[PDB]
């Protein structure tokens, strides 16, 4: 199977507590963690997946482990109130990826951005060239309400990698009512 | 339910403009940009009959959404209570919001501070000290919010207004003086704020001087706006002691509340000079005479006993009194402030100790370095 370590990032920003995604984004992104942890389980047994809180202070409560049980426990009562912070959210998972015992696993990060961010374009392009030097491939899936047809995030994924690098894909929520399972139905079949 | 917020959609000219977006915020079912926009309308001064009607819909939001923090619910209820004018029905509804909301973040600190802010009309003294004591007990873990500690000062200051142990007000106002990071409020309020703070802190019996915290950098800009008779008399209580002109000048400046504590201030400066007379001299030479104390404190020779021995009970000096010549032998001292050009002379007193030990000790083992090998 493919060798890599996937680090899932839940969105704890205060804008993620609304029930627009049925029944609530808390359970919606919980099912999103359910489908990414079960797919990586069906993908390779050697994949270890932790969680990271992006907004406010960034702390990983569950050390990187192949078992998602403790991750599912932290999905409940997470108290996702705070202001979204982007620039640190990728690097905090990058440090968790440098603590891996085995060096044969590729560095992989999946994050959810459900809130408008104040991150400047200079900061995301500095992280883009930094990830170019660090080879890390990040697959982001945009939830929630944000700038219509997100650009700085799309340009972030574009300028993140190149040639090929097969790759970083960005999935933005369509402007219409839908279930969270329908939003994650596309990435699970094809990245 | 939609028509309930549609009848309240127009509060006046220009309101339905942004309300066209406000009603489009819950159609997308986002209650957060809705929270910030509604809270902005609640923060926007109004009649206000709009928030009183729509608070039931905001309550309906909190029902099925089950999430949104009570912080915003306290911020809206403090705006509505002003228009309700009745604290009792506000206490029944606020305590209802206290028991109906639970989150990982502690809601007891924000609810009890809201109850304490609404308890000013009860009027006071009955349940005040109990809930006020519960605020900082629940604030001990984990005080990372920094926002509610100012509300703790609000209910603690209104708890002090009964007078109320003046000595405690400086400690509570210290808590506020360190709680808020940036003042971000007009100095015209903080000039009298630090004024009555200087009054209640100086008139306190537990603190005889504390001239150190009088120089605190965040309050010194507030003292610059204040008249300089208070700052100069605070320097009289910093050093002094008499300085009979300045301790009278604070009676010229502040008429009330000084007449009761005036004799206490005189006793406080009479025990204040005892540390500074032995501290100022290079000395020691720590043995003084009755003529020094009786001339400085301008008190009779019979009361210098009570004078110096009370300072022994204060704890600023442990010294003993030689009553044959009526001399006073000081011991140790109470450190208070000091000053610029003192770090330099401190390096002189140090470097001299440096070359002393260096020379002599390098002479010691200079003799015996041979025999060691």
């Amino acid at each position: 199977m493919v060798l890599e370590s996937t680090m899932v990032c839940v969105d704890n920003s205060e804008y993620m507590r609304n029930g627009d995604f049925l029944p609530t984004r808390l359970q919606a992104q919980q099912d999103a963690v359910n489908i990414v942890c079960h797919s990586k389980t069906r993908s390779n047994p050697e994949n270890n997946v932790g969680l990271i809180t992006l907004a406010n202070d960034c702390e990983v409560l569950t050390t990187l482990t192949p078992d998602t049980g403790r991750i599912l426990s932290k999905l409940h009562t997470v108290q996702p109130k705070g202001k979204i912070t982007f620039c640190t959210g990728i690097r905090v998972a990058h440090l968790a990826l440098k603590h891996r015992q085995g060096k044969n696993h590729k560095m992989r990060i999946i994050a959810f951005v459900g809130s408008p961010v104040e991150d400047n374009e200079k900061d995301l392009v500095k992280l883009a060239k930094r990830l170019k030097k660090e080879k890390v491939n990040v697959d982001i899936i945009n939830f929630g309400e944000e700038e219509v047809n997100t650009e700085k995030l799309t340009a972030f994924v574009n300028t993140l990698n190149g040639k090929d690098g097969t790759g970083s894909h960005l999935v933005t929520v369509p402007p219409g009512p839908s279930l969270a399972d329908a939003l994650i139905s596309s990435p699970i079949l094809a990245g | 339910v939609p028509g309930f917020l549609q009848q309240s959609q127009s509060s006046g000219p220009g309101q339905p403009a942004v309300w066209h977006r406000l009603e489009e915020l819950y159609t997308k079912k986002l209650w957060h940009q809705l929270t910030l926009q509604v809270l902005d309308f609640v923060q926007d001064p109004c009649f206000a009959q709009g928030d009183g009607l729509i608070k039931l819909y905001e309550n309906f939001i909190s029902e099925f959404e089950h999430r949104v923090n009570p912080l915003s619910l306290v911020e809206i209820i403090l705006h509505v209570v002003r228009q309700m004018t009745d604290p009792n029905v506000a206490l029944t509804f606020l305590e209802k919001t206290r028991e109906k909301v639970k989150s990982s973040d502690e809601a007891v600190i924000l609810c009890k501070t809201a109850i304490g802010a609404l308890k000013l009309n009860i009027g006071d003294l009955q349940v005040t000290k109990e809930t006020i004591e519960d605020v900082e007990e629940m604030l001990n873990n984990l005080p990372g919010v920094t926002s509610v500690h100012s509300r703790f000062y609000d209910l603690s200051s209104k708890y002090y207004q009964t007078i109320g142990n003046h000595a405690s007000y400086y400690k509570d106002a210290l808590r506020f003086l360190g709680c808020v990071d940036i003042k971000d409020l007009p100095v015209s309020e903080q000039q009298e704020r630090a004024f009555t703070l200087g009054l209640a802190g100086l008139l306190g019996e537990g603190v005889f001087n504390f001239g150190e915290l009088l120089m605190h950098p965040v309050l010194e800009s507030l003292r610059n706006t204040d008249r300089q008779w208070l700052i100069d008399t605070l320097y009289a209580f910093n050093s002094g002691n008499v300085e009979r002109f300045q301790t009278l000048k604070t009676a010229w400046g502040q008429q009330p509340d000084l007449a009761a504590n005036e004799a206490q201030l005189l006793r406080k400066i009479q025990l204040l000079c005892l540390m500074e007379m032995t501290f100022t001299r290079p000395a020691n030479h720590r043995q003084l005479t009755f003529e020094e104390i009786a001339k400085s404190a301008k008190i009779t020779v019979n009361e210098v006993e009570l004078l110096v021995m009370k300072a022994l009970s204060v704890g600023l000096v442990k010294g003993s009194i030689d009553e044959v010549d009526k001399r006073v032998h000081m011991t140790w001292v109470q450190p208070r402030v000091l000053d610029l050009q003192q770090i330099k002379g401190m390096k002189d007193r140090l470097e001299f100790w440096c070359t002393d030990v260096k020379s002599m000790e390098m002479l010691v083992e200079h003799q015996a370095h041979d025999i060691l090998t």
